[PDB]
């Protein structure tokens, strides 16, 4: 082996050994994927997740495990294409905006498209029901009426589990309930155990939203330990 | 107006559909029938390439067919010698989804592209020694799906937004933009003598487009899929298709219809790439059942099978001198097979 | 009279 | 791209003088590092290497233990240390730099050099010291080799440079056939396995100086004696 | 306007994909045939060159 | 030779069920990489240790069984099978120990597990066992030798046996039950018991409105598989230092004890290499991971 190809060698060498030093970053940090349609707060998300151009890379930190949260902000409508790339990631973070009861079936008709793609069949979504203050002020005003666009609402009770907040007026409680419970119905549908939905009423203002990212990607994780350690 | 328009398109459509029927002298499959089998090709792995952390995207050959650059999500180009197995360069990205690469002809440049919608421009040849970005060519509202220079200075784009373009990378601007397809255009081939090329989009049609300016010359409308991968028949006369429906057919751009539709019922899993042999009676296609196939491309039997892969195979390339194939999967390794 | 051994 | 060596000046014979460079204007990480003089009067000799990352360093023989070669990366600074100096060692040292990939072009550019003032290797034959010449003609300077050169791989590790009056020397040729970057194509490499010969194929007032020819096959470096080309 | 603009538009492409002269299947495929046949020999995957030459 | 017939009946059943499903191990943990991640180094370790186990123990005990006295190897058979035997049983304790922690890190702290989980780390763990198994062999492997009943008079027999004085060998079984069964032991149950605790509780147990939907489905048969492994390694490996202490404590063997040592030796064995048959059944079997794997690789033969 020639001088010239020993040094090339060692170049190689020199470049796996940078490789393995990003190995190391790539391995601790967990990708997550925000989808939701313009009319959902994703983007109220991510500026207070503040710890042309197709992708978003948001990067932040909770409790010293790094995120990295990637929006698909500038891309056509259809995914079933670009979707491919994103298996492998720890969770999908859905975004819908809860007061909009005419947006709701396009948004529960894209959940579906997400839980039952063949690639993301192993990926957990977080469901982040947006903008419940709205909904609250919706809902409690009455100048609109679930029923009007999903008949059940009519003959729908509030769970008797249901563990609702001090002040929760129990409308309120009920409408957001409903909408969890059809994103719930979805889920469960086909789900096959591999992956599992978290929904959680949020508004786009509170700083916890953080907190049930780290709580849902840890139980995720757990679930994937589960698997991998043979302990189910 | 609308409806006159209409009328006027269908009975265009069916005007060509005649035209094409007629044409239809024979068969690729009676006309070959003669022709002595190809027999079976055990290609083994020659060499396997560790390099990568994240599945492999996209790769392409040098014209001085020994190195070979690749594209993996971890946000990483390795330009590979192949021979050696040494790693030329590693190239960090600004964006981590790449989805495709390309070198240069005159191997001093690597191209690369995807979700960012940017297609980098990557200089090799830099006094300074390192790598670094020539250009960010920006223009595509949607993600970038294949590149492929046509010179230094000419790098042809394919874009989710249903558009290809030409650019001219020392202005950074599109010299031109072509007519889009109905959906994401997924797969582009530069003709040999390059001044043609052919792109696959998500609508089941493959266009062949004229550079010189933005006319698709021809469109070839049969399949029931979206076109994942397109290569050109060594001699630019014909083209090879890969899609979902797990076929690839053949397209002949001078009787403008499919020749041949490669198929066994055994495969129901979609097709990421093609690429034909030097020779051409050997189209190569990859499968998402982590599989790649040699089919005769003249007979349209299935010569064997590439094996070695364990996750969807992602790209595959043959040398301009036909040496090695190359094959990268989604299990972060390139095989080289020869 | 037998004796196994230990199993060492 | 620079490299500015500094440290030269008169050592006492025995003392010891730590040289420097300064590079700037290129990834000074990703290249390997070399250190060659050249005796007043007299023609180019290796000294030491260091790689990139310094995972391996060379010496030649006739320094070996005297000289150590470091680099500091974040710093952008070759050094070499040398001690117990001999009246040999009286020479211009040039630092030059190397980077080593397939197709890549080792020793294109060298340091302007600092002075020391004190007080089985290959070896490459040139057959001419001098050869007078005057511009538009056609040279074609030779060089021979006591081993072969061609590596089993293909490669030809022969080089060339042109070192013209009070420059350091330039890159002409990396291998025995392939021509340097911003270098005419005047100049045409050729050879067999262990006779070589560089064709200036239009002579110009610019071409003036001494070529040199240099093996890479092993590491010893052995530079010929140099041919002198004048108007 | 821009319906009946598309609508133009695509009429006009298909005019224009009409007008292309189309040689019969069978010269084509005798093409294809043709050049795998004479460029049979320099086809590495095709027919395995000795160890020596890879 | 009493028990020969009725003990290799029982053996035989297990020596075949251990080799198939270690052997099933060792094959699907190399035959595709999806499978070849860090707990799966320790899992193999494991199923190594056990093949071994089976493989240097069974043929000997029932050789021994057929004919006690004409013991084989001559000196330096003596050091290797008992080194070998002492090396392979720390291995199987020590895997089973590690992998418990291993598995107690990616429950109680799943983003830490994710993160550190290397080969790198698996092969230095895997190295570390491996050195200790044979380390603490040393001191019971120095203490044997062949015992003889050759003697000057005039008028072969060469068991292997503990050549050096009985206390000694006591100290080293006593500190080795201690170190090898006991803390084992001891650190198995409490750390699984605290999985289990923490695969009870859900969202730092602020679930008010229950965790039925995602954790029960999961916990039913971990609880029950957890419980399964701690008693499996405590029952079956309490009689293999019950009977080397048995041996160690007493000082002059009367027929009455010797009958019962004989009978404690044999149920010792029985239990302890069903051991390492059931190892491979409830640590890498009985899982979904290992069940698509072992189903990828069959269909993979089936080509």
């Amino acid at each position: 082996l020639s001088a010239e190809d020993k040094a090339a060698v060692e170049r190689s060498k020199m470049i796996e050994k940078q490789l393995q030093k990003d190995k190391q970053v790539y391995r601790r940090t967990l990708r997550l994927l925000l989808l939701g349609a313009d009319n959902s707060g994703k983007s109220t998300i991510v500026k207070q997740m503040r710890i042309t151009s197709g992708i978003f890379e948001t990067k932040f930190q909770v409790d010293k495990v790094n995120f990295h949260m990637f929006d698909v902000g500038a891309q056509r409508d259809e995914r079933r294409k670009w979707i491919q790339c994103f298996n492998d990631v720890t969770a999908i973070i859905f975004v819908v905006d809860s007061s909009d009861y005419n947006r709701l079936q396009e948004a529960l008709n894209d959940f579906k498209s997400i839980w039952n793609n063949r690639w993301l069949r192993t990926i957990s979504v977080i469901l982040f029901l947006n903008k419940q203050d709205l909904l609250a002020e919706k809902v409690l005003a009455g100048k609109s009426k679930i029923e009007d666009y999903f008949p059940e609402f009519a003959r729908y009770t509030t769970p008797e589990d249901a563990t609702p907040e001090p002040g929760e007026d129990p409308r309120v409680t009920r409408a957001k309930y409903f909408i969890r419970k059809e994103f719930v119905d979805i889920s469960t549908a086909s789900g096959d155990g591999r992956h599992i939905c978290y929904p959680h009423f949020t508004c786009s203002v509170d700083t916890e939203n953080a907190r049930r990212i780290f709580n849902d990607c840890k139980d995720i994780i757990l679930q994937m330990n589960l698997r991998e350690y043979n302990l189910v | 107006e609308l409806d006159q328009l209409r009328q006027e398109a269908e009975q265009l459509k069916n005007q060509i559909r005649d035209a094409r029927k007629a044409c239809a002298d024979a068969t690729l499959s009676q006309i070959t029938n003669n022709i002595d089998p190809v027999g079976r090709i055990q290609m083994r792995t020659r060499r396997t390439l560790r390099g990568h952390l994240a599945k492999i995207y996209a790769m392409h050959w040098g014209t001085d067919s020994r190195l070979l650059v690749s594209a993996s999500q971890d946000g990483k180009l390795i330009i590979w010698d192949s021979y050696t197995t040494n790693k030329v360069h590693a190239i960090p990205l600004r964006s981590s989804w790449v989805m495709t690469c390309a070198y240069a002809p005159s191997g001093n440049y690597v191209a690369c592209g995807g979700l960012d919608n940017i297609c980098s421009i990557y200089n090799l040849k830099t006094r300074e020694g390192n790598v670094r970005v020539s250009r960010e060519l920006a223009g595509h509202t949607g993600y970038l799906s294949c590149c492929r220079f046509l010179d230094d200075n000419q790098i042809v784009t394919s874009s989710g937004d249903t558009t290809c373009a030409l650019w001219d990378i020392e202005t950074g601007q599109q010299t031109t933009t072509f007519t889009g397809h109905t959906g994401d255009v997924m797969s582009l081939s530069l003709a040999p003598d390059t001044r043609l090329f052919v792109s696959g989009a998500c609508d089941a049609s493959a266009k062949l487009w004229d550079v010189r300016e933005g006319m698709c010359r021809q469109t070839f409308t049969g399949h029931e899929s979206d076109i994942n991968a397109i290569c050109f028949f060594p001699n630019g006369n014909a083209f090879a298709t890969g899609s979902d429906d797990a076929t690839c057919r053949l397209f002949d751009l001078r009787a403008d219809q499919e020749l041949m539709t490669y198929s066994h019922d055994n495969i129901i899993c979609g097709i990421t790439s093609v690429s034909f042999s030097k020779s051409g009676r050997l189209l190569l296609a990859g499968y998402d059942d982590f599989n790649c196939n040699v089919w005769d491309a003249l007979k349209a039997d299935r010569a064997g099978v590439l094996a070695g892969h364990d996750n969807r195979v992602s790209c595959l390339g043959v040398t301009d001198d036909g040496m090695a194939v190359a094959t990268g999967s989604w299990d972060s390794f390139l095989k080289i097979w020869n | 009279y037998f004796l196994f051994r230990p199993r060492n | 791209v620079q490299l500015v060596e500094s440290g030269g000046g008169l050592v006492q014979p025995g003392g010891s003088r730590k040289l420097s460079c300064s590079a700037s204007g290129f990834a000074f990480s990703s290249f390997g590092m070399h250190w060659v003089r050249q005796a007043p009067e007299k023609g180019l000799e290796w000294v030491a290497y260091i790689s990139s990352g310094s995972g391996t360093i060379y010496y030649a023989d006739t320094v070996k233990g005297r000289f150590t070669i470091s680099r500091d990366d974040p710093k952008n600074t070759l050094f070499l240390q040398m001690t117990s100096l001999r009246s040999e060692d009286t020479a211009m040292y040039y630092c030059v730099r190397s980077i080593y990939y397939y197709g890549s072009s080792p020793f294109d550019f060298w340091g302007q050099g600092t002075t020391l003032t004190v007080s089985s290797d290959i070896v490459m034959t040139q057959a001419t010291s001098s050869v007078p010449v005057t511009p538009g003609e056609s040279v074609s300077i030779s060089c021979r080799s006591s081993k072969s050169l061609l590596h089993s791989n293909g490669n030809t590790y022969l080089y060339w440079f042109l070192q013209r009056p009070g420059q350091s020397p330039q890159l002409l040729i990396y291998r025995m056939s392939n021509l340097a970057s911003g270098v005419p194509d005047r100049f045409s490499g050729s050879g067999s396995g262990t006779a070589f010969t560089l064709t200036i194929s239009r002579l110009e007032a610019e071409d003036v100086g001494v070529y040199y020819c240099m093996q890479h096959l092993e590491y010893p470096l052995t530079f010929g004696a140099g041919t002198k080309l004048e108007l | 306007t821009a319906s009946i603009a598309q609508a133009r538009k695509l009429v006009e492409q298909l005019k224009m994909e009409a007008n292309i002269d189309r040689i019969k299947v069978s010269k084509a495929a005798a093409d294809l045939m043709a050049y795998c046949e004479a460029h049979a020999k320099e086809d590495p995957l095709l027919t395995p060159v000795p160890a020596s030459e890879n | 030779s009493h028990f020969f017939l009725p003990v290799s009946v029982v053996y035989v059943p297990i020596f075949v069920v251990g080799v198939i499903g270690n052997v099933l191990v060792c094959l699907v943990i190399l035959q595709h990489q999806a499978m070849k991640t860090p707990t799966n180094y320790y899992l193999f370790s494991l199923a190594v240790s056990d093949l071994l186990v089976l493989l240097l123990g069974m043929p000997l005990e029932v050789y021994e069984m057929w004919r006690n006295y004409p013991f084989l190897f001559g000196p330096v058979g003596c050091y290797f099978k008992t080194a070998l035997f002492e090396t392979v049983c720390f291995a199987s304790i020590l895997s089973i120990t590690t992998v418990s922690v291993e598995r107690y890190v990616a429950i109680l702290h799943p983003f830490r597990a994710k993160l550190q989980s290397t080969r790198r780390r698996a092969l230095r763990i895997l190295g570390i066992v491996w050195g200790f198994s044979v380390l603490f062999s040393l001191p019971n492997t120095s203490i044997h030798g062949i015992k003889f009943h050759y003697f000057p008079n005039g008028s072969g027999s060469a068991t292997c046996t503990v050549i050096k004085p009985m206390w000694i060998y006591n100290f080293i079984i006593q500190v080795t039950s201690f170190l090898f069964y006991l803390l084992p032991m001891t650190v198995i149950s409490v750390l699984y018991y605290l999985m289990a605790l923490r695969l009870k509780k859900d969202k730092s147990l602020e679930a008010d409105e229950g965790n039925a939907n995602i954790q029960r489905p999961c916990r039913k048969s971990v609880n029950k598989m957890l419980f399964v492994l701690v008693l499996v390694f405590a029952i079956c490996w309490a009689p293999f230092h019950i009977d080397r202490l048995f041996f160690s404590f007493v000082e002059e063997w009367s027929e009455s004890l010797a009958a019962v040592f004989n009978l404690v030796h044999v149920v010792s064995g029985v239990f302890f290499y069903l051991s390492s048959a059931v190892n491979p059944i409830i640590y890498n079997l009985l899982s979904r991971r290992f069940q698509a794997a072992f189903q990828n690789v069959i269909s993979s033969f089936h080509k």
